[PDB]
């Protein structure tokens, strides 16, 4: 069985830079190889086929090359709409196999996150469950840590966070951590605080509220 | 003027069966080969099966071999993919793709060279988890928020199955500032996602803000208005 | 008898069978024997190589032919032909067909019109067509 090892796994470039992706075949294959661009939540599209043949409509800014068993995709001048995950497929033998994928991202200046704390809604309290939400908004890079404090006590295992994909404009991220606990535990404490540690922040930022207050 | 429309996706119990159809238009179905390529959630692309109508060749992957049967009806201009003994790992979006054809095909059949056109795919979820409607809870903006800055609204879509749920603010009239975080699977087996905007503090009291949640698998539809506490 | 002729020709043509389009595979084998007939020229001598050609082509693209064994599915059909297959005439096929077998006897005569056999085939074909629709 044929395997295609694509590298790197992810990289951060900037507008106007020159990106290089390598796809190494496991064994001897023909010159027939394709490179695919896939936007988030979209179907993959064809950029290069036959390793060197540029597909119609794809700007000349793209291009492929073949060095032995090492096929390579090359974006001469990176553009804002070229940011997405790129795959490499070998169609010269069955079964057909793709690459692990390469995730390309913009690089921008460090941006401090804007923290917000959201108390659980009364509509949800009466249902027997309480969820408090901490929100980091528009920051870079992705790496950030949120610390939940309940009456100055560390919480563990009751925190779930999801981070959005990089924004199409300012190229920032957004992370949200929801603290889910039973309504009985929520009514036992006053101080509810999340602690955001980030590179754009000289000191960890703790946004907090007090239960039963305005 | 070309396109491929997948259909027949949805939730199915493990050990059941589902049947997907690929309606092609704008090109010659009798000539170009048809391919099925699935993408597991968060993963990359995977090849399931490929077929060439007219000549009738069938190509299967060792993963779906025996449980999957691909076929195409030249008269209906459609390509079918039959799925038996479905398992949990087969859950993923299924893209229908047209092979790209070069004249070298005439001398040599069987040569893929690539996929030219990819349909947006259809989602297929294999699990025993039952369908559930999502609860819509508001995320109220704080009064402490900065005067001369921006507040933060939000809607908490919690405990729904299965994916996906679509969230829009003011029925699409509110675009800038929206951040719909990826849904996360709770330990309970129910997905939960949040949707927050950035609104000018001065606009809080006077201007209305409503999120419109829709969960098709459960048919649940909710329009929750978010206002200060 | 059957195995010696099969296994011997299979091992040689297998490389160029799986890869080459069966349409071009036949066209080359046909244009070649056509020129093998212009070099040698006995008609019973020529039926011998063609009849040994027919048997192997059947072993290869007939039902269960080594080709259908290599590739599943495959409706059949070694080529799809446009316009030319729809424009080819039976009368022209018969005259050329008769050129190889009549040889001596009734001359071709004018276009259209048939010998006894041609009319028997044409009417039996036209008769079985209108009765099956009933």
């Amino acid at each position: 069985d044929i395997q295609m090892t694509q590298s790197p796994s992810s990289l951060s470039a900037s507008v106007g830079d020159r990106v290089t992706i390598t796809c190494r075949a496991s064994q001897s294959v023909s010159s027939a190889v394709a490179w695919y661009q896939q936007k988030p939540g979209k179907a993959p599209k064809l950029l290069i086929y036959s390793a060197s043949s540029l597909y119609s409509g794809v700007p000349s800014r793209f291009s492929g090359s073949r060095s032995g068993t090492d096929f390579t995709l090359t974006i001469s001048s990176l553009q804002p709409e070229d940011f997405a995950t790129y795959y490499c497929q070998q169609s010269s033998s069955r079964p057909v196999t793709f690459g692990q994928g390469t995730k390309v991202e913009i690089k921008r200046t460090v941006a401090a996150p804007s923290v917000f704390i959201f108390p659980p809604s009364d509509s949800q309290l009466k249902s027997g469950t309480a969820s408090v939400v901490c929100l980091l908004n528009n920051f870079y890079p992705r790496e950030a840590k949120v610390q939940w404090k309940v009456d100055n006590a560390l919480q563990s295992g009751n925190s779930q966070e999801s981070v959005t994909e990089q924004d199409s404009k300012d190229s920032t991220y957004s992370l949200s951590s929801t603290l889910t606990l039973s309504k009985a535990d929520y009514e036992k404490h006053k101080v509810y605080a999340c602690e955001v540690t980030h590179q754009g922040l000289s000191s960890p930022v703790t946004k907090s509220f007090n239960r039963g207050e305005c | 003027e070309v396109q491929l429309v997948e259909s027949g996706g949805g939730l199915v119990q493990p050990g059941g069966s589902l049947r997907l159809s690929c309606a092609a238009s704008g090109f010659n179905f009798s000539s170009s080969s048809i391919h099925w390529v699935r993408q597991a959630p968060g993963k990359g692309l995977e090849w399931v099966a490929s077929i060439s109508p007219s000549y009738g060749y069938t190509y299967y992957a060792d993963s779906v071999k025996g449980r999957f049967t691909i076929s195409a009806d030249t008269s209906k201009n459609t390509a079918y993919l039959q799925m038996n003994s479905l398992r949990a790992e087969d859950t993923a979006v299924y893209y229908c793709a047209r092979g790209i054809w070069s004249y070298w095909y005439m001398v040599y059949p069987h040569d893929n060279y690539g996929m030219d056109y990819w349909g947006q795919g259809t989602l297929v979820t294999v699990s025993s988890a039952s369908t559930k409607g999502p609860s819509v809870f508001p995320l109220a903006p704080s009064s402490k928020s900065t005067s001369g800055g921006t507040a933060a609204l939000g809607c908490l879509v919690k405990d729904y199955f299965p994916e996906p749920v679509t969230v829009s603010w003011n029925s699409g009239a509110l675009t800038s500032g929206v951040h719909t975080f990826p849904a996360v699977l709770q330990s309970s087996g129910l997905y939960s996602l949040s949707s927050v905007v950035t609104v000018p503090s001065s606009s809080l009291g006077t201007q209305t803000y409503i999120c419109n949640v829709n969960h098709k698998p459960s048919n649940t539809k909710v329009d929750k208005k978010v206002e200060p506490k | 008898i059957f195995d010696i002729y099969y296994k011997t020709l299979d091992a040689i043509f297998m490389p160029i069978i799986k890869v080459l389009h069966p349409a071009l595979a036949i066209l080359i084998i046909a244009i070649i024997v056509s020129l093998i007939i212009n070099i040698a020229t006995p008609m019973i001598y020529t039926w011998v190589p063609i009849i040994l050609i027919f048997i192997y082509l059947r072993h290869v693209y007939g039902f269960g032919g080594v080709y259908q064994e290599l590739n599943p599915g495959w409706n059949g059909v070694v080529v799809y032909l446009p316009i030319i297959l729809s424009k080819i005439l039976f009368i022209d096929f018969w005259h050329w067909l008769g050129s190889i077998f009549y040889k001596g006897g009734f001359k071709i005569v004018s276009n259209t019109a048939l010998g006894w056999l041609g009319w028997y085939i044409l009417c039996s074909f036209a008769t079985s067509t209108v009765l099956r629709k009933i």
